[PDB]
Formats: C-alpha cells, structure tokens, sequence
C-alpha cells in the first residue's frame, strides 16, 4: 500500500510550508477523495527539508487523519500552524 | 482546486 513517508517541517514566520494540495472532494460513493500534494515550491521550507515529494498521499497533519475530508479541511489545517507541523504521508513506488 | 499553503 506504499511506504510511509513522515517529516515535521517548521514554519518561518512570514513564509508558507512550501507545497500545494488537490484532493479531497465529495465523490459519487460518498467519500471524499483522497489529499494529494500536487506541487512543491522550489528553495521553499517544504523543499529543502526534502521527504516530501509531489504525488505523495497525505494521511494525517500532527494527530488528525486526513482521510476521508474536504479540501478546506486539510487546507485549514495546514494554515492554521505557525511552527512545526508534523504531515504523514505515502507513496508508492 | 490547488491549494498553496
Ligand atoms: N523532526
Ligand atoms: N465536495
């Protein structure tokens, strides 16, 4: 099911976490669809850390899953931490 | 919808 990818990034003040995510809609069955990240910024926080990639499935931030939720809900929890910000992730090969 | 953050 992929290989578990987990980094905990720290926010500068007055700067972004460094990646974009798609994801996360309502689909015909009623889930929503999964939280991909769809791009990460060059020279950004996300990208010199260096674990995260594109494509990566997002599975939790700190302790919440992000399974299973809206696009605004992964989007509110991402901005809503000024320091560290612990995101799970997977990815297959 | 993508999102920066
Ligand atoms: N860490
Ligand atoms: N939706």
């Amino acid at each position: 099911a992929g290989s578990t990818i987990i980094t905990s990034l720290q926010r500068k003040e007055g700067h972004s976490l460094g990646f974009s995510i798609t994801g996360g809609f309502k689909q015909a069955d009623g889930q929503y669809s999964g939280i991909y990240i769809s791009k990460i910024a060059k020279d950004s926080i996300a990208a010199v850390d260096g674990k995260l990639s594109a494509g990566d499935i997002l599975l939790k931030i700190n302790d919440e899953s992000m399974t299973n939720v809206p696009h605004s809900r992964a989007v509110q929890m991402l901005r809503s931490e000024g320091k560290i910000i612990t995101i799970v992730a997977s990815r297959q090969q | 919808p993508e999102t920066s953050v």
